[PDB]
DNA sequence: CGCAAGGACCGCATACTACAA
RNA sequence: AUUGAAAGUUGUAGUAUGCGGUCCUUGCG
């Protein structure tokens, strides 16, 4: 059960910093808690690869390489784009350290962008980065949506 | 392949019109008639949407706030944001009777006929199908100019439906909003230059 | 288990129908519902219960429902069976918070009382029969597959154990088709004037003779949609049927739906708004659908003596929905989706 | 005891949603499996469930053919349980108890729990053949040794119950390992290019050893008739392929139907507040089997018809042969129907 | 050791497209060009055949559509931007649908180190309909990529 | 001579152990 | 030469009942 303390510890502490940006502005605050719910239904129909472009897609930036680093969300214009970029930062920063090296998760991807390392791995670290991800997104929809405006 | 291509049947091959554009064209024709008519007091009565569609506009023709001016329009873009997700604040509004053809409808009405996000709508455009005897005799296509495309010649007949889902009467009015529609608009691309257009 | 008697719904598409199955990533932004495994089209009974069920309810509101000749009054016919609590059924019904008393029993309790008891109707799934493909002489054949006779087959062996009547398994005892990859049984319509060929899409290949197999699948069809095909004449059906191997069949049901290239012009501009393209996927009109649906003696306590027996609400239900007009799937406004039905036994 | 044994094939028709417990995870409701391995599963508890309710259904209407004989359940309590059968009679009719026949075989009723065991044992129902799609031909049976192993098992079981030397050195002769990729295949998926079978988004290598693959067919001739459940077993044999543990596995996570369901609102015409959900769904001709044991009936004063194992069986046999089953939820939609091949 | 075509894929597609990016910088155009390029192709297959988009793109190449041999065909050689933004997808693709993501790799393409058009020429419908099927998928994911990074 | 879905809704309510030993 | 020797938490029992992937939108200037 400490992983399940883990995620949640995690769900909070990035529901509560996309609340620290913007907390005035719900704009953000509703386009962001939309974005956690239906997040995990793509996974589903079409895999956490497809999941992962699609999130780098919508982001409006030349984007040159991929980096789950960098891209500040503050950087991007939209408050879509802002929303999104912190979508993808969570989840990329979950899925490649989860909370550091001395937590009980230290991220399956061994601090490795999630995007190239499903580009270069075998079937089963994408069967187990597929599950994880799933897993967080499932509480982080409850946790965004209970405080998040 | 081709530079060009029709909407043709795929088991017979005749030319036919979708309901879709039907739906499409009664709805902007509506707009537009109840933007010509009570252009001002749509404009001042939801001042936030006309602001934040001049932002937007703005934003995307990379132009000053002020800079949009007011026209027809602007008038145009605020009714379809106003019946796009901020329909809830319609219902201010739901009192201008537009002079459609011989008959006023209120805005009320079109919301029911037309339906909305949260609710679906009662009147349903099905297809259009030219008669079988005109295609008899006359021909159904012919060219229409180096660069060639398919167009279907003038007088040929077209046969078009309209039905009420619920008990609302609405059907009559949205077959003369639809006449109304084709006779002045009409559907089909390049409709600027005379296409499309349909008389009785 | 409960059922006792059976009805055969055959769903003949006039108009392109879309049944919904989410949105995808893919080339097609709205695709639809098919098995995973097998890749060919399908319908499932949940869609068919949900709109039978909504037809239901709102004929018999309407008190347009005739059972035994004579119209089932929501309220004065509940206000028996119920007896003293009729009175709150009826406030309740007319809150829309349970279904009208009819419909409670045939198609089950609504929602709020949905631990009251069970059904009587299990509407099952919709697998494709005739698929309407494009020709080169002749005009839109009905492809079908050995595989669609087989599942076919096992229904009617389902049938025939719900009925204890060996007719059915008797009739359909004699289809055994071992098409090749590049051979199909056509009929004489379709045939091109030339090497006993056909040319079906960007397929051409030859034709296998043989014969009492497709007049065999025609009778089929005599049994249960009386004798017209959706109205047509079953003669043109039986000179303008053709049967294929599997793969291409499955490479038909891929590539021969309709596709659509619907958007939304902004009013500003005139042109497109931001992000309104995207396709749709149709399959085609003149499609060949298939289901079964099995009754079971019903389980409200108390019901009207009217309908107590599986035969009554059989009857009941072959009259109502017989040779009537339905929607089917999503875009119904916008004129897709409008099947006939047809029942039997 | 257990001293006699019945196989039990099924095929499922249409797709089967056999409900799992708590509703967790993404998936709303999931499909039965075991945390043990991963791969789909059913409980002997509903087997057995659908089991009685369809043989106390079947006894009612006096359609069991106990020795070719049509035993009335009526004339058989007055028969067996003499002066006191009235009483009983009338439990039956306030449908308490359970009919004579049914209550013999399958157990008493909850009421009456504390008389006799159940006369029968139904174990869980386990995978043996699960369908993929496949690039060239179309809808292959899959399958993994481990599936073959867990059938070697069973087979010695059974050989512990009616000593059954000949089918355990048949199971015997069939040893085959797929290392890591390389798959059997039958003719039918093999591409039309050099070997290459293609199975939903992996590629493989075939492996020249297909005479095994013929053995596991001649076993299915032997356990569950001639016709593969009303299809010729040769035609089936074309399309068969036998894949590493861990493929296998993959293929049944990443492979049972996924289906959104919505509820309509009377007249809004859109959904209603609770009304989106997720189901997941066990693909149809999905082939899994179980075991049935009988041993010896316990109840008090057994009528003279039924009052051996082998009497019992033969009632089994014939009363289940070519029948079918409502099984798991999602009745009314036509989820659950199954052929059973005894 | 055992990785789904999704994987070559994914691999693929960012080659490429990647490919594009350091090659042309400064050629906008080109980048937008071979974008609507991308965006465009699948409804064309869709429409008329695999065989047909690829006479169509040598048609738009100004070669010939009976022989062709796309190892042979130099993107740069191309003047103009839709010119070599078409010689450019057209390599792509049939590259792919030839050798796949690579020898080495679980995907080897299809046609065995042969020209996807004569292969189209000269094969049963059900290679036609496979071969079309995986350039689909493969034309989907770079699209993706093309519309994420371009 | 180009344009490239986007939001709504995201399991509800009920059942929620009985009898022997 | 010990509050000791002896006693199968065992029998019955279907995660089941109710539920429309639906609404909004011209392929166009």
């Amino acid at each position: 059960r400490e992983i399940e303390q883990e995620r949640a510890s995690f769900a909070f502490k990035v529901v509560s910093d996309i609340k620290d940006k913007y907390s005035q502005n719900k704009k953000v605050q509703g386009k962001y808690s939309s974005y956690a719910e239906k997040a995990p239904t793509i996974i589903l129909n079409n895999g956490l690869g497809a999941t992962l472009a699609f999130f780098l897609s919508k982001l409006e930036k030349p984007i040159d390489d991929v980096d789950y680093k960098s891209i500040n969300p503050e950087s991007f214009g939209n408050a879509e784009n802002i929303a999104y970029a912190f979508l993808y930062k969570h989840l990329s920063t979950w899925l490649a350290e989860g909370n550091g090296k001395d937590s009980a998760f230290s991220g399956l991807t061994n601090g490795e962008d999630p995007l190239k390392y499903i580009m270069e791995k075998t079937a089963i670290d994408v069967a187990i980065s597929t599950e994880e991800a799933l897993s967080i997104l499932n509480w982080i929809k409850k946790f965004a949506k209970a405080m998040l405006e | 392949v081709y530079e060009t291509s029709i909407r043709l049947h795929r088991n017979y091959g005749v030319p036919y019109i979708p309901g879709s554009a039907l739906k499409g064209v009664a709805k902007h024709y509506a707009f537009s008639i109840l933007a010509r008519e009570n252009g001002d007091e749509i404009l001042r009565i939801y001042e936030s949407v006309k602001e934040d569609l001049k932002a937007r506009i703005a934003k995307r023709d990379k132009i000053k706030k002020n800079d949009v001016p007011e026209d027809y329009y602007l008038t145009a873009a605020v009714i379809q944001e106003l019946f796009e997700k901020k329909f809830d604040e319609l219902g201010a509004i739901r009192n201008t009777r537009v002079e459609i053809g011989d008959t006023v409808i209120s805005v009320g009405d079109i919301v029911k006929i037309f339906g909305t996000q949260k609710e679906e709508g009662s009147v349903i455009f099905f297809d259009a199908f030219p008669t079988p005897e005109q295609l008899k005799d006359k021909p159904n296509l012919e060219l229409d100019i180096p660069i060639f495309f398919l167009t279907v010649p003038a007088g040929v007949e077209f046969t078009f439906a309209v039905a009420s889902r619920d008990l609302d009467d609405l059907a009559e009015k949205a077959e003369k909003l639809l006449k109304e529609a084709l006779k002045k608009f009409g559907v089909g691309a390049k409709t600027s230059l005379g296409y499309g257009r349909f008389d009785a | 288990d409960m059922f006792e008697k059976a009805v055969v719904f055959g769903l003949y598409s006039i108009t392109p129908v879309h049944a919904g199955s989410g949105a995808e990533l893919s080339v097609i932004d709205l695709p639809i519902q098919r098995e995973r495994h097998t890749g060919f089209p399908v319908i499932w009974g949940q869609s068919l219960k949900g709109v039978l069920r909504s037809r239901f309810r709102q004929l018999e509101l309407d008190e347009k429902i005739e059972v035994e000749s004579q119209k089932w009054k929501w309220k004065e016919k509940t206000k028996e069976v119920l007896k003293e609590k009729a009175d709150e059924f009826i406030k309740k019904v007319e809150e829309r918070k349970r279904d009208p008393l009819l419909t409670e029993i045939v198609f089950g309790p609504a929602t709020d009382g949905a631990s009251e008891h069970a059904g009587a109707v299990s509407v099952g799934d919709a697998k494709i029969l005739l698929f309407p493909v494009r020709s080169a002489k002749g005009v839109f054949a009905f492809v079908t597959s050995p595989i669609v006779i087989q599942r076919l087959k096992e229904d009617f062996e389902l049938v025939s154990e719900i009925e204890n009547d060996i007719e059915l398994k008797q009739i359909l005892s004699r289809f055994k088709v071992e098409l090749s990859n590049n051979e199909t049984i056509a009929g004489n319509a379709l045939i091109l004037n030339g090497e006993n060929k056909v040319i079906l899409e960007d397929i051409v290949l030859k034709v296998k003779s043989d014969s009492n197999v497709i007049e065999n699948l025609v009778e089929v069809l005599k049994t249960l949609f009386g004798d017209n095909f959706f109205g047509k004449p079953i003669e043109s059906i039986k000179e303008r049927i053709a049967i294929v191997s599997d793969d291409v069949f499955k490479s038909f049901t891929r590539f021969s739906t309709e596709i659509v290239a619907r958007v939304r012009i902004d009013a500003e501009k005139g042109t497109v708004a931001r992000g309104g393209l995207w396709y749709e996927e149709f399959l085609p009109s003149d499609t060949l659908m298939y289901s079964l649906i099995a009754v079971g003696s019903p389980k409200k306590e108390n019901l009207p003596k009217e309908v107590d027996n599986t035969q009554k609400i059989v009857n009941v239900l072959k009259v109502t929905f017989n040779n009537a007009f339905l929607q089917i799937g999503g875009d119904e406004t916008v004129g897709k989706g409008f099947v006939k039905v047809r029942a039997g036994v």
